[PDB]
RNA sequence: GGAGUAUGGUCGCAAGGCUGAAAAAUUGACGGAAGGGCACCACCAGGGGUGGAGC
């Protein structure tokens, strides 16, 4: 109930940065102007859901309206065999409806972000009728395949080693009947609990990007069309690099309840591209509408040049990993990090989390030049609770 | 070779329908490659595509025929019908009556099936 | 956007510019200590109003003057200059309430 | 196409492990026995 | 190990920390490291009640072992500066 | 040092999607009519339950 916030901008950056500070939170007026929809939305009330799951003794209450939230956070523990789950390996459920648009990588970096802080380890698994695993139009979510190999090896960087980390995924879907739905399930399995992660540097300049690796993926489609998708991102590439590789995926269907249905036809890319100094990576990707129908050289073509434009633009890390990593140096120890931002990568998310951890109660960031040098005081919190054996 | 050929009822995409028991479908204005069918066993004989474009059948000489859903060309269902190689494919072309995504497809075992 | 970026990375000459610009170990842990220490006080030692002020806080070894609001008055009141006053900081983790989980063990001394 | 990596190039990319980033009859003798 | 009698060391884990018979040899051994080289070895504590004065990283003295896991060649002798008996007999109270 | 037997690691293969859920036969498939055998799940002669009230 003491600190107020308003606005749904950046609402599940609010809720975990709440969750590791301790600070309870009242998120007030979310909807205002929506006069059809009011209050929150499926997937703002099922990361709700999730956050109650995995946490212990958060109390979260939403009002008559929906339009206002208050949320006291309590000690993320994880599965733990006497509160959350039966057994220490079990995997945590969480179903998510069908009434879903946003991507499942909507849930997985705020859970990704907060789970290297837990007690126990995260098994959290994720079914449902409504769990697209892959970009959505949306909010232009990432895909399972961006997520994974963009975003986790940046936890690799902290110390929070990904020898651990086990995200897989059991089906694959799109969204199907317009931007709802999915069917897909995942799981993500955190065994990798820091105390404190490491205060990191990157300074150095990031110049050859030596090579891309990339992920093509269709669901309910023919797999002829990762193959033209291929053609067209090296027919793009070819131009620049002699080493792009695009793994090709394919799934049958998704089946969700209705006497089952068969959901989530789609296909879409996904390029990283390494550079040659250290963990930096520079990702895109693009999906096909789920009832449009447009040409699958078309979709290669515009996350080749999607790809081209974070590598023109970034300094060290994209925008779309660019929360997690500051916050991450946040949560560090009481020292410095330094991060290399492009003045093109400074976003109004950024902007928004920056005013989030100077009104939580995090120390405000140095700019310079040096692209702009960003640096971060630590706060060192860390976790709360671990067994210290 | 190509053995049968059909256009769209809104004149956007065309399909040829090849000897190498596949199906390409082309758009009409630049004739670039939209997508292809393949997973027929045998050349494929008819076609025919529907009102809104939003459905293709498509009649092999493996003695099936193929409904394909032409956003991103997935099979809708293969169905094994006929005794032998299916000549031909039609839909009717009017939603006025209500019935616009039925279709009669004859074959050589002196049979339509509707 | 779409059509944006498809001329902006359709010029080859901007694609032709974007490929020429892009394409003892105790004394060893101690010593990457010290350059973590050295690292910071060489990071904010860049600005005053803006680094020194509010990135670095109040830094230790300075004297310095805290007003306090909200004392009750039975402080003032009973104020001895015996009994020293210590101001500590409490971190984000000390100010909350849980159920401390701790090892304990009598005093050997102790009756 | 030349897409098809390798299958070392597999398992370090479509694995479930993430990348990391820190790595690059003579003689009569024998005959009897 | 080196040319020394007794090695230091920092204790990395308590590993068998969860092992079920009180006075199991896994339940007694340390995975400590030692300073001067780098290496982590194991080192049994002397006994299984002894096991709760060592506490993670701590300066860790260790010596040979000389007489269930049969290999595991040090044993922790000191600890933070004061005798691991000791401790154990509650002569001296460790300093953190 | 040789020969066996185990135990736990490490590596290599397995581990690349004309794809998208619901035959065999000269020996095989199914019957019919006639004639037998058996049966307190049949006939015949009797007996006994349950089923009506309450637990």
């Amino acid at each position: 109930e003491f600190l107020r916030f308003t606005g749904h901008r950046a609402f599940t950056q609010r809720l975990v940065l709440a969750t590791l500070y301790g600070r309870p939170i009242h998120i007030s007026k979310i909807r205002s102007s929506s006069a059809t929809n009011p209050g929150l939305a499926p997937h703002e009330i099922s990361f709700l859901r999730l956050l109650e799951s995995v946490t212990n003794g958060s109390i979260i209450d939403v009002s008559y309206s929906g339009t206002t939230i208050t949320y006291q956070p309590g000690l993320i523990t994880g599965t733990v065999p006497g509160m959350n789950a039966s057994l220490s390996s079990d995997a945590i459920e969480h179903v998510i409806p069908a009434t879903n648009t946003r991507g499942i990588t909507y849930f997985l970096i705020p859970l990704a972000l907060l789970a290297p802080f837990s007690k126990a380890h995260l098994n959290v698994r994720f079914t449902g009728p409504g769990v697209i695993t892959s970009a959505t139009h949306g909010a232009r979510d990432l895909s399972i395949d961006t997520f994974r190999t963009a975003v986790l090896p940046l936890y690799g960087l902290f110390g929070i080693p990904p020898a651990r980390i086990e995200l897989r995924v059991l089906q694959r879907s799109c969204a199907g009947p317009g931007g709802k739905g999915g069917g897909g399930i995942v799981e993500m399995r955190f065994a990798s609990q820091v105390r404190l992660p490491k205060t990191l540097h990157l300074n150095r300049r990031p110049g050859k990007v030596r090579r891309i690796r990339g992920v093509a993926y269709c669901t309910g489609v023919a797999a002829s069309h990762n193959n033209r998708m291929i053609t067209a991102a090296r027919g793009v590439l070819n131009q620049l690099v002699s080493d792009v590789h695009i793994a090709a995926q394919y799934d049958p269907a998704p089946l969700v309840a209705e006497q089952k249905k068969k959901t989530g036809i789609g296909f879409g890319l996904s390029l990283v591209a390494e550079t040659s100094a250290e963990g930096v990576i520079y990702a895109a990707d693009e999906v096909a509408p789920p009832e449009g129908g447009v040409v699958p050289e078309d979709i290669g073509e515009k996350c080749a040049y999607q790809l081209l434009d974070v590598i023109a633009q970034g300094g060290c890390v994209m925008a779309a990993s660019a929360p997690t990593v500051l916050t991450l140096m946040a949560m560090g120890s009481e020292d410095v990090g330094r991060l290399r931002l492009g003045r093109r990568v400074v976003s109004p998310e950024l902007l928004e989390l920056a005013r989030d951890l100077k009104a939580f109660g995090a120390a405000s960031w140095g700019i310079r030049d040096a692209d702009l040098i960003v640096s971060v005081k630590g706060t060192g919190v860390g976790n709360v609770g671990r067994k210290v054996a | 070779d190509i053995l049968s050929l059909r256009f769209s009822p809104d004149a956007r995409l065309l399909a040829v329908a090849l000897l190498d028991s596949t199906v390409k479908v082309f758009f009409n204005d630049t004739l670039k490659l939209y997508l292809n069918l393949y997973g027929h066993k045998l050349p494929v004989l008819s076609m025919d595509i529907s009102y809104d474009s939003k459905l293709i059948v498509t009649s092999s000489a493996d003695k099936n025929i193929r409904i394909w859903g032409l956003d991103f060309g997935d099979c809708h269902k293969a169905l094994f019908g006929h005794q032998d190689s299916i000549l031909q494919v039609a839909f009717i072309p009017h939603n006025s009556d209500g019935n616009g995504h039925y279709f009669f497809s004859a074959s050589k075992d002196r049979t339509i099936k509707y | 956007d779409y059509e944006e970026l498809k001329t902006k990375w359709s010029n080859p000459e901007n694609i032709d510019a974007l490929r020429r610009t892009r394409f003892q170990w105790y004394e060893m842990q101690k010593a990457m200590l010290q350059k973590q220490l050295d690292i910071n006080k060489a990071e904010y030692a860049e600005l005053d109003e803006h680094q020194r002020r509010q990135v670095e806080g109040y830094r230790a070894g300075k004297y310095a003057r805290l007003v306090i609001e909200g004392v009750p008055a039975e402080f003032c009141k009973n104020f001895q200059p015996r009994m020293p006053i210590l101001v500590g900081g409490l971190s984000a983790t000390e100010d909350r309430f849980g159920f401390v989980q701790v090892r304990i063990k009598r005093h050997r001394w102790h009756k | 196409a030349d897409g098809k990596m390798s299958k070392q190039e597999l398992k370090v990319y479509l694995s479930s492990r993430p990348p990391d980033p820190t790595r690059k009859p003579e003689d009569s003798a024998e005959l009897l026995a | 190990f080196g040319g020394s009698s007794h090695a230091k060391g920092i204790v990395l884990e308590k590993v068998g920390v969860e092992a079920k018979q009180p006075n199991s040899a896994i339940r007694k051994c340390v995975r400590v490291q030692l300073i001067k080289n780098g290496k982590k070895v194991t080192a049994f504590v002397p006994n299984d009640g002894c096991l709760n004065f060592v506490d993670e990283n701590d300066e860790v003295l260790l010596a040979g072992f000389g007489r269930d896991i049969p290999g595991v060649r040090f044993k922790v002798v000191k600890v933070s500066g004061v005798g691991l008996l000791a401790l154990w007999k509650e002569k001296k109270e460790k300093p953190r």
